[PDB]
């Protein structure tokens, strides 16, 4: 039978039907054997009436995930760690052990990768960009920007890896090339009359991760500090051709979760000195200014289309926050990022107040500082400054901390309750002994009915789990003023219809109601606390008091949302980091990062996370 | 183009050659155009080099499968050092993707081992076993064996595991059913009868893991054995055939771990205390025969167990001797430290088991009421109990690796001069060790470590790398001395290292008296300066002890003690990766995965047709 006989064999068997089809195809067909062959055993089993094999047979050239797509094998490597070692091993695995080839071998899939990292599209910028290489094709840059290693001057040992930010952008926005067109087929837009009005939102944020641990690090090696700077395709509208302000074409749906967080640059140094963290950014910084004004042509979908960009600059926390403002720090007369007031005119009043903070005027608060052109004395000079004292340099519009957003106001209300089981406005001045007595006896109040430990520091969880009007209403039990009972539990019921107006991601759409009831709202909030615990802030009123009932509607409106902003995403990112470093570094530090930032770059992919189904 | 057309098109087209195809198949292959026009598609695809779809054709084609059995599944699961997470997440997603369910679901793999694991095979033996419980099914049990937990008694803080020795074994045996009876085809014996007379020699090994980052000390035991040799005395009038002899036991793809326990290597009394359930065990094994459910038949085995895999300084602490430079050194000849230095060569091996405990009891009881340098001498000095039985034979490992730092030193020591300056001073030596590594690196390319591991050794064995050492040499004569000592060396150092010197090269061993003599001369009289009345261990076994054991016990380095230690560094691995975590079962489940690791069955999965 003829299934069971040898290659060399069978050719010598059927050369005379080798060379009859070769000249049929020479005659017919213009000589292609593979064609003919083709479509001639594709009639023959359809013949039999075996559609299932035929249909396998046809898709095959050109489809049915030849034996699996291998882009989608790339993504489920990443999206598992899995290391280049174990990946051949199991490749040759399941190669030899089932007759087929179902994954690609590495070398192919690597090369089929180099159109995914960046520096692999081409593209445009119209005009031409200010001060910044007319290349396009590089890749993984060194971070050190040339650095003249002449061991007199200051050192040039930090090791960092970055990209040149443009290409990054030009990857993330060829990659979301897709849903922008899918989107742009939902809306009905015209195509041929859509290439120009566009307007992408990009998020960033930046944080350190300390004294990161790795293995077979007896000595140091730096391997302890470590700064990701990252950046999040936000939001596309449009504004072609009339009024048509913006339609937005693609808002992303969940900015929190890392999975959509792409990295920029990595840094082995500390957030501490000011010195490497400039010395690194600078680049970086001139490039985002230098992208704000020209636009970028892209090859996108076939379309040379044209981009401009709109820049916020949020996911930093409190301490970087002031540490790229200029303000000093910390916890001094001036205390909000926004409302300028220091602590005692924030205790006078506590919602009029209008955001005056910009970086172009803390620029010039600076000139003014520096130069001092009245030759005030020191102190009235700071006066005078308001806050700022060290030149800004990094622009950022910050926004309140969508994370914690709630522990000083748990710290308060465990403050209240424990000075509530006491007569602190009958006793207007308790030493250390009531104060502990009271925390006690409130604790065990608090376990008894409620069922919750007392804790030395105040997270989320427990915040939560405090601010239920049940705890607030079994803990009444202890205070016997019964106007006071009803003062704090109106005090927790406002404040529990106001608290998921910011935590939420935009009321706009989903709690409107609060929203506009939400200026009234804390206001009567303001009114019941310096009525009824005017006592408590006299002129001492803690940060993030100041920042909830302060500005929430004017940030919403010049944005539209709080936890689509936040820096969270990052805090939950690091965990990534720390992976990677420990199942993929080259044991090289000057190998290290530029590994880990491929690895992660690919983990972020929206292409990649897409052909992570999951169904 | 043909490609793009409808079927109505593409046949019109094609007719004619359909219909010559028609009449071709119909002359040649008898009814069969469907196999026809394969062949003609397997050949257009080969003659243009895209073997991966004419690949995907057969494996269209009644292809073998579309999906795997479960087993070479667990074989990839834990072949890879995946998670079981990482598992179920990468099953989900090749499922999505074109797929009839490829991997099997995790579900499936924790009653798929059930017959892999120990404990699942019923068997028995003639004699009843003595005092172990003829309880079988059981598998793996908490290393303590019942320790009272009561407090204020000696304490119970050890955390360790393992198995039955006897279901290890019978895990092992039934494990290799398949080569077994594969060999016995092979052999072209009868398969039916003489099923009652097989002898499988089984060696065991113990040596420990430092300092380990505890998630009770950091350092922690493991204790291995690996099948041999499964032959054959049935029906008799012969003295056996080996059956399967194992090809590659020096690699840890052969070493079955059978406890672990996280203790230190020196705290004698924790030792003994867990190891006292296998020492039994292995006892009671070496007198009944096995009865066991093999080649659809219940065939019988006998044991014997052969003690190799250990460092020197566990062989001592475990034969009660007094490690490791004292006066007595031979773990096999009775000489005194110096006496081992004017002579070299004859030296009758003498240490054994029963004798050893003999000489123990002399000294307890001093029937003689020697002083005490004497009861150490009439006794050659046995002072602590032994308790573990030892096969008499040294490791290949760390032969090498001795020899590899006296010649790191002794190199250290000709850079300079010590025939000329006889006391030289400590600064010397740093500068001599520094200028050594100069040339070292310099030429051949290396660079120094703290320690020296089997490579590093293996590296420092060239001839060409003494010839770059030599050349700082002022002594031409000097030179030339330990070049022809380095030749010496070179050829007669491949006599243990070989795996089978009775099949690797005898020429060497037939050789290796007189090659050892010259040795011993030529180092005596060059270079008595340093081995006056000081000699190092290894070097003795190698210059006086190889080649009575070569003769006897068939091949030296074949019981490598190298397996177990080298394979550590999976201990290490597992412990990372797929922790539980809780040292209540942190080894429990390294273990297991160990195992696991360890069976031929999922090797041979792996293998896959080469
Ligand atoms: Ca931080
Ligand atoms: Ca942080
Ligand atoms: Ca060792
Ligand atoms: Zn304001
Ligand atoms: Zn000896």
């Amino acid at each position: 039978h003829l299934l069971s006989l040898t290659r060399r064999a069978q050719k010598h068997r059927l050369r005379d039907l080798k060379n009859q089809v070769k000249t049929f195809a020479e005659k017919e067909e213009g000589g292609d054997v593979k064609s003919v062959c083709l479509t001639l055993f594709l009639l023959a089993l359809r013949a039999g009436n075996e559609h299932k094999q035929a249909d396998e047979l046809e898709a095959m050239m050109q489809g049915r995930g030849f034996g699996l797509h291998p882009a989608v094998c790339l993504a489920i490597r990443v999206n598992t760690f899995l290391s280049c070692s174990q990946y051949h091993k199991m490749y040759r695995t399941v190669k030899a052990t089932s007759g087929r080839q179902i994954f690609q071998p590495l070398h192919t899939l690597r090369n089929a990768e180099k159109e995914l990292l960046p520096g692999f599209h081409q593209f445009e910028w119209q005009p031409a960009l200010k001060n910044v290489s007319t290349s396009w094709d590089v890749g993984i840059i060194d971070g050190l920007s040339g650095w003249t290693v002449s061991v007199d001057d200051v050192p040039a040992d930090t090791i960092s890896r970055r990209f040149r930010y443009d290409v990054a952008l030009v990857s993330a926005l060829k990659d979301l090339e897709e849903d922008i067109m899918e989107g742009l087929r939902e809306r009905a837009l015209d195509d041929s009359m859509c290439t120009s009005g566009f307007t992408v939102v990009v998020k960033e944020s930046c944080d350190g991760m300390g004294d990161v641990s790795e293995k077979h690090g007896s000595g140091p090696a730096v391997p302890e500090k470590a700064v990701r700077f990252s950046f999040t395709i936000m939001s596309i509208s449009i504004r072609l051709e009339g009024e048509d302000d913006g339609i937005t074409i693609f808002q992303e749906q969940k900015p929190n979760s890392e999975l959509s967080c792409r990295p920029l640059c990595l840094m082995f140094v500390d957030e501490s000195d000011h010195e490497t963290l400039t010395a690194i950014l600078g680049p970086v910084v001139a490039e985002r200014k230098a992208m704000m004004e020209s636009r970028l042509i892209i090859s996108v979908g076939g379309l040379l289309r044209s981009f401009r960009f709109f820049f916020r600059g949020t996911g930093y926390d409190e301490k970087m926050v002031r540490e790229m403002e200029g303000l000093e720090a910390s916890g001094s007369t001036y205390i909000c990022t926004l409302c300028d007031s220091t602590r005692a005119e924030a205790s006078q009043n506590m919602v009029l107040h209008s955001i005056t903070r910009s970086h172009d005027e803390n620029l010039e608060r600076y000139e003014i500082w520096r130069k001092n052109p009245f030759s005030e004395s020191a102190d009235e000079l700071r006066d005078r400054v308001k806050g700022v004292s060290a030149k800004p340099f990094m622009e950022t519009q910050p926004t309140l901390d969508a994370l914690h957003c709630d522990i000083g106001n748990a710290t308060e209300f465990y403050k209240i309750f424990q000075d509530e089981i006491g007569e602190v406005y009958q006793k207007p001045n308790p030493s250390r002994e009531e104060r502990r007595r009271w925390r006690s006896t409130l604790d065990k109040q608090l376990r008894k009915k409620m069922k919750l430990k007392p804790v030395m520091r105040m997270n989320g969880n427990y915040a939560r789990r405090l601010m239920t009007r049940e705890a607030v209403e079994a803990v009444c039990e202890l205070v016997p003023s019964e106007e006071r009972r009803e003062a704090l539990l109106k005090l927790m019921d406002l404040y529990l219809q106001m608290k998921p107006v910011w935590r939420s991601t935009c009321p706009s759409r989903d709690c409107p109601d609060q929203l506009c009831q939400y200026s009234y709202n804390s206001q009567q909030f303001a009114d019941l606390l310096s009525s009824m615990f005017k006592y408590r802030y006299d002129g001492k009123i803690t940060n993030y008091l100041h920042k909830t009932l302060a500005h929430v509607p004017e940030i919403v409106e010049r944005d539209g949302s709080i936890g689509a902003w936040a820096s969270e995403g990052n805090e939950s990112g690091n965990k990534l980091f720390r992976r990677f470093r420990k199942m993929n570094a080259r044991q090289s530090k000057t190998f290290e990062l530029e590994d880990i930032l491929k690895h992660h770059w690919l983990y972020t992919s929206k292409y990649l996370q897409k052909f992570m189904e999951a169904h | 183009h043909l490609l793009s057309l409808t079927r109505r098109a593409q046949k019109h087209r094609l007719r004619d050659l359909k219909n010559q195809v028609k009449t071709f198949a119909e002359k040649e292959e008898g009814g069969d155009v469907k196999s026809v026009c394969l062949t003609l598609f397997l050949l257009a695809l080969r003659a243009g080099n895209e073997h991966r779809q004419a690949d995907e054709l057969e494996a269209m084609m009644q292809g073998r499968g579309f999906g795997l059995h479960p087993a070479v599944c667990l074989a990839i699961r834990v072949n890879t050092f995946l998670s079981c997470s990482q598992y179920h997440k990468m099953y989900r997603t090749v499922k999505a993707t074109s797929g009839r369910q490829i991997f099997q679901p995790l579900h499936t793999l924790r009653n798929a081992e059930k017959e892999l694991l120990p404990g699942f095979h019923q068997f028995e033996w003639q004699p009843a076993l003595k005092n172990v419980s003829t309880s079988w099914d059981v598998g793996i049990i908490d290393g303590l064996s019942g320790w009272t937990v009561s407090v204020d008694d000696v304490p119970a803080d050890t955390i360790s595991r393992r198995f039955r020795y006897d279901v290890a074994l019978v895990s092992a045996l039934k494990d290799l059913e398949e080569d077994i009876m594969e060999g016995l085809r092979e052999r072209a014996l009868d398969d039916s009868m003489c099923t009652s007379g097989f002898t499988v020699v089984v060696k065991e090994s113990c040596d420990g893991m430092g300092d380990v980052s505890e998630k009770v000390p950091e350092k922690a035991v493991r204790f291995s054995f690996t099948i041999m040799s499964i032959s054959i005395r049935l029906e008799g009038e012969d003295d056996g055939i080996t059956i399967f002899q194992e090809q590659k036991p020096n690699s840890e793809l052969s070493c079955r771990p059978l406890c672990l326990m996280f203790v230190d290597e020196s705290d004698h009394e924790t030792l003994t205390a867990i190891l006292g359930p296998v020492v039994a065990e292995r006892k009671a094994m070496m007198e009944s025969r096995l009865i066991i459910s093999v080649g659809g038949l219940l065939r019988s085995f006998r044991f014997f167990f052969r003690g190799t895999g250990y460092d020197e300084k566990m062989v001592r602490e475990m034969e009660g001797l007094e490690a490791s430079g004292s006066t007595y050194i031979c773990t096999l000849c009775d000489s005194t430290r110096a006496e081992a230095s004017q002579n070299m060569v004859l030296h009758s091996i003498t240490r054994s088991h029963d004798e050893n405990l003999e000489r123990y009891e002399i000294w307890r009881k001093n029937p003689f009421s020697e002083s005490a340098d004497e009861l150490r001498d009439r006794v050659k000095g046995v002072s602590a109990k032994p308790f573990m039985e030892t096969q008499p034979t040294l490791d290949a490992l760390h032969c090498d690796i001795g020899n590899a730092t006296e010649f790191y030193k002794i190199f250290q020591d000709e850079i300079g001069e010590v025939y000329q300056k006889p006391n030289p001073s400590r600064e010397e030596r740093r500068r001599w060790r520094s200028t050594l590594d100069k040339q070292l690196r310099k030429k051949m390319k290396l660079k120094p470590v703290m320690r020296m591991n089997g490579n590093y050794a293996r590296r420092l064995m060239t001839r060409e790398a003494v010839e770059a050492v030599c050349e700082l040499v002022p002594s031409e004569e000097r030179r030339e001395a330990l070049l022809k000592l380095m030749d010496l060396y070179l050829q007669m150092k491949p006599v243990w290292r070989s795996t089978c010197p009775s099949r690797d090269c005898p020429d060497q061993l037939c050789q290796y008296s007189y090659n050892s003599q010259q040795f011993a001369d030529l180092l005596s009289s060059m270079f008595k300066y340093r081995y006056d009345g000081k000699i190092t261990n290894y070097l003795h076994k190698t210059l006086a002890h190889v080649p009575e054991i070569v003769e006897r016990d068939g091949s030296i380095g074949a019981w490598a003690s190298e397996g177990n230690e080298s394979g550590n560094k999976l201990f290490r691995r597992f412990r990372k990766m797929n922790a539980r975590q809780s040292k209540t079962f942190e080894l429990e489940d390294i273990l297991k995965h160990h195992w696991l690791y360890t069976s031929k069955y999922l090797q041979k999965f792996m293998e896959a047709h080469k």
